[PDB]
C-alpha cells in the first residue's frame, strides 16, 4: 500500500497534465483563425491604399 | 468519442463535421455583414 | 552602361508605346472599375470568415 499510494499520486498528476495539454492544443487552434484574421486585415488595408 | 483520433473513420468524419460547420458560419456572417414585446 | 541592358530598354520602349496606342479610355475605365468591384468581393469573404 505504500507504494500504492504514491503511484495513485503519479496517475493523478499525469491526468492532470494530459487536459492541461488539451487546453492549450485549442488555445492555438483558436489563434489559428485569429491569425487568418490578421492576414485578412493586412490585404484590405493593401488594396485601401492602392486606392 | 469527440475530442480522441485512434480511428480515421472518426478522423474523417469529424474533420468533415467541421468543414460543413465552418461554412454554415461563413454563410451567417455574410448573412450579417451585408445587412416579441409587440405580439407578446 | 550595357550593351544588353540598352538593346532590351529599346525593344521595351517600342512595345510599350505599341501598347499604350491601342487602350481607350470610355472602355478601360470601365474595366478597371469591373476589376475593383471583384477584388472588393474577394475582401468581403476574409471579413466573413474572421466574424465566423
Amino acid at each position: 500500500k505504500a507504494s500504492l499510494d504514491t503511484q495513485s499520486t503519479q496517475v493523478e498528476t499525469l491526468k492532470r497534465n494530459l487536459i492541461q495539454l488539451e487546453s492549450k492544443i485549442s488555445e492555438a487552434k483558436t489563434k489559428k483563425e485569429m491569425l487568418k484574421a490578421r492576414i485578412t486585415t493586412a490585404k484590405a488595408q493593401e488594396q485601401l491604399q492602392g486606392m | 468519442v469527440r475530442g480522441m483520433n485512434t480511428s480515421s473513420a472518426m478522423s474523417a468524419f469529424e474533420r468533415m463535421e467541421e468543414k460543413v460547420l465552418m461554412q454554415e458560419s461563413r454563410a451567417q456572417a455574410l448573412g450579417e455583414l451585408a445587412g416579441g414585446s409587440d405580439v407578446d | 552602361m550595357g550593351l544588353f541592358d540598352r538593346i532590351k530598354r529599346v525593344v521595351s520602349s517600342n512595345l510599350n508605346d505599341l501598347v499604350n496606342k491601342a487602350e481607350d479610355p470610355e472602355k478601360m475605365l470601365e474595366q478597371a472599375i469591373l476589376e475593383m468591384q471583384e477584388d472588393l468581393v474577394q475582401l468581403r469573404q476574409g471579413v466573413a470568415q474572421a466574424i465566423a
